[PDB]
């Protein structure tokens, strides 16, 4: 049932993810150093800024994404950026000790590190629960990259002009995901997997909303906004 | 409005 077109889509997204996710985390050496006051804000702001660039690189390779206007590409990335970053971070998350392990002790981030960047349990608690629930899905990488692509091209994002085209692109990805699970994910792990994955997209919307609140509060203070990056300020707001 | 986003999208 998985058409030739649908395997091609999966192959592109798998390649797009491999070209934009460095599992060695080598570039983390270029960030401002972590310090363990919002002592982790400079380092984690650099990390998020680095992640935005990777998310843009991935989005540019989603089939159909380039057929959107520049305005629609921008609003989709602006709205989805923090969700895809949280999604992508699941690859580094470990349930061994509920942390994001990016290759070394310096680049291992726990709830204390996120709190030392300015965020509170109102975000961090549902964030950890999201990372655990996503991990418990044990997605195929095929499912992981499809979920990221579907996240980005959502027609209900604020500011979308051409919602009909956005929905068309997303529908092709969703049908690809549904068919992949049916034909390639064996039971019992396949049980209601598509519904559970869409529920995770709903979770990300709520995490996005709470991150926006805390970011607005954080960035409202110039002492904090000084520690952000230009790209982060452009994407998330001033 | 979004020059850095635009340039990365190029
Ligand atoms: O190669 C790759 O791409 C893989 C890149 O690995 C990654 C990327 C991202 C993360 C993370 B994970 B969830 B925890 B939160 B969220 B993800 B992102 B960091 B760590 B912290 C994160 C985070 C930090 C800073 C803010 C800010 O709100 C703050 F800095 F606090 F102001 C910001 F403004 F958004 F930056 C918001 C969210 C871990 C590993």
């Amino acid at each position: 049932k998985l058409s030739e077109e649908q395997q091609h889509i999966i192959a592109i997204l798998l390649d797009a993810h491999h070209k934009t996710y460095d599992p060695t985390y080598a570039d983390f050496r270029d960030f401002r150093p972590p310090v363990r006051p919002l002592s982790m804000l400079p380092h984690l702001a650099d990390l998020v800024s680095y992640s935005i660039q990777k998310v843009i690189g991935f989005a540019k390779m989603i089939p159909g994404f380039r057929d959107l206007t520049s305005d629609d590409q921008i609003v989709l990335l602006k709205s989805s950026a923090i969700e895809v970053i949280m999604l992508r971070s699941n690859q580094s998350f470990t349930m061994d000790d509920m942390s994001w392990d990016c290759g070394s002790q310096d680049y291992k981030y726990d709830v204390t590190d996120v709190s030392k960047a300015g965020h509170t349990l109102e975000l961090i608690e549902p964030l950890i629960k999201f990372q655990v629930g996503l991990k418990k899905l044990n997605l195929h990488e095929e499912e992981h990259v499809l979920l990221m692509a579907i996240c980005i091209v959502s027609p209900d994002r604020p500011g979308v002009q051409d919602a009909k085209l956005v929905e068309a692109i997303q529908d092709r990805l969703s049908n690809t995901l549904q068919t992949y699970i049916r034909c390639r994910h064996p039971p019992p792990g396949s049980h209601q997997l598509y519904a559970k994955m869409i529920q995770k997209l709903a979770d990300l919307r709520s995490l996005n909303e709470e991150h926006s609140k805390q970011y607005r509060s954080l960035s409202f203070q110039p002492e904090n906004s000084m520690k952000l990056t230009p790209l982060v300020l452009e994407v998330f707001g001033n | 409005n979004h020059p850095m986003l635009m340039n990365l999208l190029k």
